[PDB]
This record gives C-alpha cells, sequence and structure tokens, in this order.
C-alpha cells in the first residue's frame, strides 16, 4: 500500500528530491 | 537466494536515511517506545490522500515484521522503503 515515492512526497514532501 | 533489501538498508547514505528518518517520526507520533501500530501510521494516510482501516493497516506492518512483535521499527520500516524503491514491474 502506497509507494515510498508517494510516502516521501506527502509525509515528507519538503527536502525531498 | 539473498538479501536485496537487508543489503540496501546497510548500503544507505545520510542522504537517504535523512529522508526515511522523517516518516519514522511521523509514523510514531504519539508512540510509547518508538514503533508503529496503524494507530499512528494511519494518521499519515489521511494526509497521504488516503485512509486505510485498522484491520488492513496491519498489512503495512506484516509486510515487514520479522520479529513477531506486531509493531514496526527503524529495522522493519527502513526495509518497507527499499521494497518500494522504484516502480518498474
Ligand atoms: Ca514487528
Amino acid at each position: 500500500r502506497m509507494s515510498a515515492d508517494a510516502m516521501l512526497k506527502a509525509l515528507l514532501g519538503s527536502k525531498h528530491k | 537466494m539473498d538479501d536485496i533489501y537487508k543489503a540496501a538498508v546497510e548500503q544507505l547514505t545520510e542522504e537517504q536515511k535523512n529522508e526515511f528518518k522523517a516518516a519514522f517520526d511521523i509514523f510514531v507520533l504519539g508512540a510509547e517506545d518508538g514503533c508503529i501500530s496503524t494507530k499512528e501510521l494511519g494518521k499519515v494516510m489521511r494526509m497521504l490522500g488516503q485512509n486505510p482501516t485498522p484491520e488492513e493497516l496491519q498489512e503495512m506492518i506484516d509486510e515487514v515484521d520479522e520479529d513477531g512483535s506486531g509493531t514496526v521499527d527503524f529495522d522493519e520500516f527502513l526495509v518497507m522503503m527499499v521494497r518500494c524503491m522504484k516502480d518498474d514491474s
């Protein structure tokens, strides 16, 4: 459920990629 | 076979960990020791644009529970990220 890619955008969208 | 997940974890740089450490916290916002049990995880879902039930949420925990504790930790969680590295299936 939910891909790290998405969990990285929402939960921690800032300071990401 | 081998460990394509357990190996990656150890082969993680401060660049990645710094990111994982983020969720880990939000994934345990209100925990007692520092684990997850849906009650905390689900909290993020609502923000992630979803909202899984407590009966299913376990999946996000049982998907990386090699201890039989039920809750996820920096050891189980971390892997939960490697498994969902990139989509190319
Ligand atoms: Ca566990």
